[PDB]
């Protein structure tokens, strides 16, 4: 999906909020903050409501205003409220009433995902691979700035995964994929608009294709 | 229009919590694991440990989460790990372009800053003026390689050891490995 949250290589953004050993305080700053973790994981490990995926993509889902104005741990408050809901666990009036007041949430996904390809190719350390020229607008694990070019293989894991854009959307059909720390030059993915040496973006097989 | 986040948090909760949803004891032992055994110590020892240890750097660097896994520290967003290895001409830096994606068991949960949009956008484009800004100057005469965790793959710096730190204990060595040496913006710093 290439919503706002694809933040990598977007311009006009200031300084880090840091300084390097700057104490950063506690784990938590509110309360409240240990409850989206908490709660993701009831959802996921004890109730089998949906996946880790399924979170990424719900906070990706919520409409591009309220992702740039909302705190991170709140963005996981609104995302795993949402999956409840569309999971029928949970009602949005229920939420409100409990909460107080309004509670709005992700937005509905505008694509069922897709599955595994049943056509990849495994990669060796060494290879030239090129990040396939596809747009998908639901969830997948490739930042735009590597779709369509091209690094190598600096790794091919040992294990294997249900491919995002499948189990993202809870689909029955994500199989499993190995990933691949592809490295690619900085003046591959910026041009000349860059001050950095590589990038290793770590993509699942089906992301990608030999390079030509 | 939103209610406050705090009330919107409890209400998820209160929600799910009143259907009988979450166990006894549940997001109380999370919360404790996040803040008590998830945590950039248990990395520190990682590195103070393959300082000292050929053996294990060469474990560490060819099979990450085995070598973790010897310390009892796979867990939670932490189950495959690679380390990679700073050298006298390449810095390694992580970050999650796309959410905050870390190896929490052994760096902890990441901080604000890690999360924050500057940080996502700009390091992977300029990390070098990133690092030099947050108060680390790359020499120019080495490569920065910035490891955006978009899989399962969570990821640990290895970084140099500094002069200055030769006989000391593990002990002594993990003090100087902070988060921000294992997150990869920061260089272990030895006192005078
Ligand atoms: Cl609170
Ligand atoms: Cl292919
Ligand atoms: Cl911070
Ligand atoms: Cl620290
Ligand atoms: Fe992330
Ligand atoms: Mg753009
Ligand atoms: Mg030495």
């Amino acid at each position: 999906m290439d919503g706002v949250h694809d933040l990598a290589g977007v311009q006009g953004f200031g300084k880090v909020p840091h300084t390097v050993n700057a104490d950063i305080g506690p784990t938590f700053h509110a309360e409240w903050e240990h409850l989206p973790y908490s709660l993701m994981f009831a959802g996921v490990a004890e109730l089998g409501a949906f996946s880790v995926d399924e979170v990424k993509y719900v906070v990706e889902r919520m409409e591009p205003r309220h992702y740039m104005m909302t705190p991170y741990y709140e963005r996981y408050v609104i995302g795993v409220a949402t999956l409840m809901v569309e999971k029928g666990i949970l009602t949005q009036d229920e939420l409100e009433s409990l909460a107080g007041g309004p509670f709005p949430l992700s937005r509905p996904s505008e694509s069922e995902g897709r599955p595994a390809p049943v056509e990849t190719t495994t990669f060796e350390v060494g290879q030239r691979v090129r990040v396939r020229d596809e747009y998908v607008p639901g969830h997948i694990r490739m930042p735009a700035y590597c779709r369509g070019r091209v690094g190598t293989i600096s790794h091919r894991t040992t294990e294997k995964w249900p491919f995002p854009d499948a189990i993202g959307h809870g689909r029955n059909d994500a199989g499993e994929e190995p990933t691949y720390h592809v490295k690619f030059a900085a003046e591959e993915l910026f041009g000349s608009d860059t001050d950095g040496g590589s990038v290793v973006v770590d993509l699942f097989e089906g992301y990608l294709e030999p390079a030509a | 229009a939103q209610a406050p986040v705090s009330d919107r948090a409890w209400a998820l909760f209160r929600a799910l919590d009143g259907k009988g949803l979450v166990p006894d004891g549940y997001v109380e032992g999370w919360k404790k694991t996040f803040e008590e055994d998830f945590s950039p110590r248990r990395g520190a020892e990682l590195v103070a440990r393959a300082w000292t240890d050929p053996e294990f750097r060469q474990l560490l660097l060819t099979d990450g989460t085995a070598a973790v896994a010897q310390y009892g520290y796979l867990g939670p967003q932490g189950e495959y790990i690679v380390a990679v290895e700073d050298t006298p001409t390449l810095k390694n830096v992580i970050v999650c372009s796309l959410c905050s994606c870390t190896a929490w068991p052994i760096l902890g949960l990441p901080p604000t800053w890690y999360k924050s949009f500057e940080y996502r956008a700009r390091v992977v484009r300029e990390p070098r003026k990133v690092l030099s800004e947050m108060g680390t100057e790359i020499a120019s005469d080495i490569e920065i390689r910035v490891y955006d965790t978009t899989a399962e793959t969570r990821y640990m710096v290895l970084p140099q050891r500094p002069a200055g730190t030769e006989g000391w204990s593990q002990e002594q060595l993990q003090e100087i490995v902070t988060k921000d040496c294992l997150i990869g913006v920061a260089i272990p710093q030895v006192p005078t």
